[PDB]
C-alpha cells in the first residue's frame, strides 16, 4: 500500500519521470552521463566529476557524454543505476524510492537478463515497494484511446511496429530493426564532413544532433529534389558560425525508408509496417490497415506522414483503405499510458511486491510479467 | 575597492574606464492521414 | 612553524614581497643586481660591491645594471640567490626564511630545469617548511574573484594569455610570446638614435625605461599620425637638457600588435587573445569573449583598451558581445591573489613539505606544480 | 583521329600534403620529387646580381631556405590557398620538372578517401580550364598501393603527412562505409614534438626553423614497446646537431613526441588512436572478410618510418584483435614511392583507356562527369 506510484519511461533518448494521474511527465531529461574531461586548478569551481540532466546542458563543453544504453540494451549498469539515482535526486521529482511503487516501460522483444538485473537495482538498492514492466506499444494506445491498432514506434534507439488486438501484442507479428534516430544523426555527421563542417568530438555531436533535429526535410519524390539546386539554407551554431546544409537536409533521413544507403540488409520503415500486417491473420488484416497509430521521436520529421502514406499505397494491397492515426503528444504517448494504467484499481494485482521479489527472486518478475 | 589602501602605491591606474565593451545592437504535425481502397 | 606565509611576485621588473593577510606588498624593488664600476679612493664611501633596491635606485650612476632574469628564465642563478637573501635582509620583511612559507608565481610554459633549480634554492640554501609554485593567471582570478575568464598578461618579461572556465583551466588553449615591455623599450631606443639622442650606457637606458613610461600613447589608427607628423613633445633629462621624442612616442609601442616591425615571425597581442580562445570546444568560446580580464604593466599604455577591443571585434565571429574588464590595480593584481591563496585553509594541503622534498626530489614538486 | 592529343604518355601527379611526386607512366621510380610548399623572400633586395623572382618552389627553395617564409598551401588533404597550389602545378610542367605541353599529355591525380566533393570539384576545374588537359582520371590512394604490391585484396593503413587513413578492399571491392580517416598526421606531430623542444628550453618560432624541428623528429625519434615505462625512467639525452653547428640535447622529448598517433588524447582531440582505426575498421566488416584482413593487412604512408612502429602496431592491434587470430603485417621496401608507382602501373594498364573523362564530356555535363566514373 503506498500514496501514489511513479511512472519512469527509459527512453534511449531522453527519461520522462512524473506521478500516475499527471497529464504531462513533469520531469525530462537526456539519458547520458557528462563527466569533466579538463583539470580542476582554481578553488570555488564547479563540484562533483558527474553531471546530469539541465546542469549537463549548460556547461555541455566541459563534459564527456557517455550513453550507458544503445537500442535500448543497458552496457553500463553503473552509469544506468546513478542516473535513476538521480531521478529521486532533489532535481527531479525529490521522493523516496522505498515510499512510491515504480512502473518501467521497456522496449518490446527485449532479454530477460535485463528485466532481472533491472528489478534487482529497484528492490535491493531502492527497496521500492513494488515493480511493474509494460510494453511500449501497449501503453501508446491506451494514451490514443484504441484497444486493437499496430503501433509504429520509431525511438531514438530502436524502430519496431507492434499489431496489438483487444490490449493483446500478437507475438509473432513484432517486427524491430536497430535503425533509429541515433542512426540519422551519425549518418548527416557523414555528409556535414563531406560538404566540410568537422564535427569529431562527443560535445560537437550534440549540436550536429540539434541540426539534424531542426533542419531535416523527407521529400515527396527523392531524385526530384536531387536533381533541383537547394537554397542552402544557413544555421547559426553556438559560436556565432554559420553552415550551408544544402542537399544534405532531406538526404540525411532518407535513411529511414532505405537501409541500402548506410549499408545494412534490412527493410524500411514503410515495408516494416506494411509486412508486419501481412503477417497477421486475414480477418484483423483489414482493422489492422484501418487502426494505425505512429509513435516515437523519428516520426516528428516534416512530411513524415505524406511520404509514409504514399510508400505503404505501393507496399499495401489494392482495394485496402488506409487510415493513419498520429497524435500531437507522440513523445509522451507511451508515458501517458502508463499513468492511465496506474491508475486503474487492476494494477494493484498487477505489479510485483517487494516480498514476492524475496521470495521467488527473478522467477516473480517472470511470472507476473508474462 | 580598498583607494585608501591602494593609494600608496605608485603603479595604480586611475581616469580610465574599468571596462571596455562593445555596443549593444538589437508547431508540430497532426494525423488523419487516409486514402481510400 | 604555522606563521604567515611570504607571497613573492618573481616578476622581470620589480619584485612584489609580503605576508598572507597584507591587502597590498609592502616591499617592491627592482629586479637587477647593480655593481660600482668607478674606483674608491676615499674613506667613508657606500660599503659593498652589492646594490639591491633602494640604495641602486638613488647611487644608480655609479652602479652597472644587470637583469638575472630574461622572459621569465633565470639566466644568473648566483645573482637570483642573493636577490632573494635581499628579500630577508633588514630591510625589506626582515623575518627568518624556516619560520615562514614561501608562495612563488611563475610564468605559464617555463623550462622544467628553470622550475626545478629554484625550489633547489628553497629547499637547499633557505630551510623553508613548505614551498608553492602558483601559475600568474589563476592568482588574477582569485585577485578579481571571478572562476571563469581569459587572464591576458603582458608583461615586462613575457605576454601569455591562459583561458579558464569555472576554475578548470585548458593546457592545449595556453599561448605565450617572447615579445613584452622590455623588449618595446629597446625598440624605442632604435628611434631615439634616428632622432640623434645617444643611451649606450646600462644606467641611461633606464631614462628610455622612464620616458617609455611616461610619454607613449596606443593610436586607434596608425597609418593617420605617421602620415600626419604632429609637434614633438618635449621631455626633461635629469642633467635638465631637453630632447623631442617626436613621431617615436607612438610608432614604438606598435610593436604589441606587430611584430613584424622588429623582425620576428610571431603572432599580434590581438591574435594571440583571440586565437587562444577559437582553439577552445564551441560552448564555451562566446562566453570566453564575454568574459576577458587584461593584467600585467604593458596594459597602462593610453587607449589599449580601446585599440585592442578594435582589433578583437576584427577576428571575433560577428554579433558576439565583448566585455573586456580591467583591474585599475592591474600590476598589483598578481601578488594580492597570491596572498588570497595563501590565506585560504586548503592550501596546507596544496605546498610541498621540505621533508617531502628530501623524501621524492624534484619529482614530487614536477607532480604538484599544477 | 589516329594522332590526336590522347595518345601522349600520361603523367602521374600524387598530390601528396608533405612532398609532390611526378612522373610519366612506365617510368620505374618518381623522377621529380619536391616539397608541397611556396617560399617568398622575407628579406629586402638591395644590391644588383641577386635571386631574381618572388615565388621559389623545389630545390630553389631548398638551398635558400633561410631567405624564405614557407607557406604550406594544402593541409589534411584540403587545398587552403589554391593560387599557390596553381602556381605549383604550373611549376610540374616548368622547364626544371617533366618539360613538357599540359595539353599533349594526359593526367593522373591521386586524392585522399573522404575528402570535400568541392576540394576535389574545384581542382579538376583547374586542370579542365586554366590547363586544357586531354583527359583527367582523379584515382584512391588505396588502389594504388594495392596495384604497386600486385594483391586484389588487403587493408591499406596509409599514414600521410596530412592525414591517415586505413581503407579495407577484398579482391578489388572497396566497402565504402568501412573506411576511417584521423586529420592527426606527420605534419601535427612536429608541431606536438616543438611543444618539447621549448619545455627543454630550445626556441624555433621561424617557419624555416619548423624545417629544422621536421629534421630532428626523422633523425632522432622512437616508439617504444612499453611507453610509462621510459616515461618514469630518466634516460639518456641524445645530443643533435643543427645546421649552423650548436648541439641541441633532446632527451626524452624523443618518444614521447611520437606517441601522439596511438594516443590522440595527449593533444586534447577526442579520437581513435592509429592501432584502434586499423581494428575497427576491420571489425565493421562481414565476419567471412574479418580474418583475411587480419591475415591481409598493407602498411603506407611515411608516418610508418618511426623505429619500432611495426612491433608497437601489431603489440596494439593483437590486443584490440580477437585471440587465434593469425595476424601478417606487410611493409613494401619503397614505402614513400609506393602511391606513386601504382599510379604509373594503373595508367600503363589498356583498361585506363575507358576510365578517364575527356574534355568534352567535362564542358557537356560538369561537375557531374567527374563526380561519376570515380571510386
Ligand atoms: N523535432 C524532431 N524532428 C526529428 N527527430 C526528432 C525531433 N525531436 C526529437 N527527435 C528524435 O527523436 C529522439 C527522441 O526519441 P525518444 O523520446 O527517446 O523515444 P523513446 O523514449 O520512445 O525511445 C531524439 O533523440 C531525436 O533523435
Ligand atoms: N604607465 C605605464 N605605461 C606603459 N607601460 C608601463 C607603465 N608602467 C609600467 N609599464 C611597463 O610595465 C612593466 C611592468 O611589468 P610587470 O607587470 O611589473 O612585470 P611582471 O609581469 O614580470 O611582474 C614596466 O617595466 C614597463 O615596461
Ligand atoms: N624517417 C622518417 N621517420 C619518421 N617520419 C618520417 C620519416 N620520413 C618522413 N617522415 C614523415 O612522413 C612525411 C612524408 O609523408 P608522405 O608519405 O609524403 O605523405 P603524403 O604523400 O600523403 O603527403 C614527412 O613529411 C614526415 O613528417
Amino acid at each position: 500500500i503506498a500514496n501514489q506510484p511513479v511512472v519512469i519511461d527509459n527512453g534511449s533518448g531522453v527519461i520522462k519521470a512524473g506521478f500516475a494521474g499527471d497529464q504531462i511527465p513533469k520531469y525530462c531529461f537526456p539519458n547520458y552521463v557528462g563527466r569533466p574531461k579538463h583539470v580542476r586548478v582554481m578553488a570555488g569551481a564547479l563540484e562533483g566529476d558527474i553531471f546530469i540532466g539541465p546542469k549537463a546542458e549548460e556547461h555541455r563543453g566541459l563534459l564527456s557524454i557517455r550513453y550507458p544504453m544503445e537500442h535500448g540494451i543497458v552496457k553500463d549498469w553503473n552509469d544506468m543505476e546513478r542516473i535513476w539515482q538521480y531521478v529521486y535526486s532533489k532535481d527531479q521529482l525529490q521522493t523516496f524510492s522505498e515510499e512510491h511503487p515504480v512502473l518501467l516501460t521497456e522496449a518490446p522483444l527485449n532479454p530477460r537478463k535485463n528485466r532481472e538485473r533491472a528489478a534487482e537495482v529497484f528492490f535491493e538498492t531502492f527497496n521500492v515497494p513494488a515493480l511493474f514492466i509494460s510494453m511500449q506499444a501497449v501503453l501508446s494506445l491506451y494514451a490514443t484511446g484504441r484497444t486493437t491498432g499496430v503501433v509504429l514506434d520509431s525511438g531514438d534507439g530502436v524502430t519496431h511496429a507492434v499489431p496489438i488486438y483487444e490490449g493483446f501484442a500478437m507475438p509473432h507479428s513484432i517486427m524491430r530493426i536497430d535503425i533509429a534516430g541515433r542512426d540519422v544523426s551519425r549518418f548527416l555527421r557523414l555528409y556535414l564532413r563531406k560538404e566540410g563542417y568537422d564535427f569529431h568530438s562527443s560535445s560537437e555531436f550534440e549540436i550536429v544532433k540539434a541540426i539534424k533535429e531542426r533542419a531535416c526535410y523527407l521529400s515527396i519524390n527523392p531524385q526530384k529534389d536531387e536533381t533541383l539546386e537547394t537554397e542552402k539554407a544557413q544555421y547559426y551554431l553556438p559560436d556565432g558560425s554559420t553552415i550551408e546544409i544544402g542537399p544534405s537536409r532531406f538526404r540525411a533521413p532518407e535513411l529511414l525508408f532505405r537501409p541500402d544507403l548506410i549499408g545494412e540488409e534490412s527493410e524500411g520503415i514503410h515495408e516494416v509496417l506494411v509486412f508486419a500486417i501481412q503477417k497477421s491473420d486475414m480477418d484483423l488484416r483489414r482493422t489492422l490497415f484501418s487502426n494505425i497509430v505512429l509513435s516515437g521521436g523519428s516520426t516528428l520529421f516534416k512530411g513524415f506522414g505524406d511520404r509514409l502514406l504514399s510508400e505503404v499505397k505501393k507496399l499495401a494491397p489494392k482495394d485496402v483503405k488506409i487510415r493513419i492515426s498520429a497524435p500531437q503528444e507522440r513523445l509522451y504517448s507511451t508515458w501517458i499510458g502508463g499513468s492511465i494504467l496506474a491508475s486503474l484499481d487492476t494494477f494493484k494485482k498487477m505489479w510485483v511486491s517487494k516480498k514476492e521479489y524475496e521470495e521467488d527472486g527473478a522467477r516473480s518478475i517472470h511470472r507476473k510479467t508474462f | 575597492m580598498a583607494d585608501p589602501k591602494y593609494a600608496d602605491l605608485p603603479g595604480i591606474a586611475r581616469n580610465e574606464p574599468d571596462v571596455y565593451e562593445t555596443s549593444d545592437l538589437p508547431g508540430y504535425e497532426s494525423g488523419e492521414y487516409e486514402m481510400l481502397g
